[PDB]
C-alpha cells in the first residue's frame, strides 16, 4: 500500500496521487 | 520532482499536497 | 480532549494522529 | 463536512474519529 | 484512537492537539 | 517521562493528555 | 534571527525548536 | 501572553526561550 | 496535481517535498 | 514572488519546482 | 537555545524559522 | 553541507543561521 511505496520503498509525488480521491 | 521516503504524518502531508481538494485516503492496511 | 481549530495541513496531521494504523479520508468540499 | 467544520468552526477529535477507516 | 509512537516536535504538535487551551509541559529531562 | 512513555514506547492520546495542564 | 509570527502549533514546533532537550511549557491564555 | 503574542503580533526566538524549562 | 495555497512555513514543506534531493532556496519578499 | 504568490493567491506545483536548485 | 539533530523537512522548517525573510537555502548535495 | 551539519550531526540555530540568505 502508500506505506510500502512511498516510506518503506520512495515514491514520486505521481505515485502519491495514486491515492487521491 | 523528486522520489523520496514520506513516513507518517510527512506522509499524509504529502497527500494533502498531491491531493487537495480532491481529497485521499491514508490506509496503512491497505 | 479539548476542541479544535484545524485548517488545511493542520486537519490532515490531527486527522493521522486520531486514526493512526486505521488510516483515514481526507475529504474536503468541492 | 469536517473538512470545512474543523477550519471555519471547531470540531473535536471524536468528530475526527469519524473519518478514520 | 490508536496508540503510536509520537517523537520530537511530532509529540509536541500532539501534545497541542490534545491539551490546547490548557497547555501542556513538554520535558524530556522528566 | 513522556518521550519514553510515548516516543520510546508508544503511547494513546489519553496518555498524551497527562502531560497537559 | 527574525522575529517570529506563529500561530497555533507552529508557536508549538518554535517552542520546540528553541528549547530543545530542556523542553519548554505551553500556556495559551484562557 | 507569548501564544497571544506571537500569534497577533510578533515575537523573537528569545523571547521563546523564556518558555523553555 | 492541484493548485496551492501555502502560506509561512506550508511553502517550506511545500518546496521541500517538490524539490527532494535538489534542495531549493526560499526567497520571500523585503 | 513565489513565496507571497502561494500565500495571497494559489500556485501550482510546477511553479514550486521552479525553485528547486 | 539547543543543538539538535533536524532532518528532512524539519530541517528546512528550522531554516525557515532561524531565517524568516532573509530567506535561504536548502542544499543538501552541498 | 547542512544535512550533514545538522541532521547527520547537530547543529545550533546560529549554525542554521549560516544557511541565511
Ligand atoms: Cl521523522
Ligand atoms: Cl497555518
Ligand atoms: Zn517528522
Ligand atoms: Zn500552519
Amino acid at each position: 500500500g502508500i506505506v510500502e511505496q512511498c516510506c518503506t520503498s520512495i515514491c514520486s509525488l505521481y505515485q502519491l496521487e495514486n491515492y487521491c480521491n | 520532482f523528486v522520489n523520496q521516503h514520506l513516513c507518517g504524518s510527512h506522509l499524509v502531508e504529502a497527500l494533502y499536497l498531491v491531493c487537495g481538494e480532491r481529497g485521499f485516503f491514508y490506509t496503512p492496511k491497505t
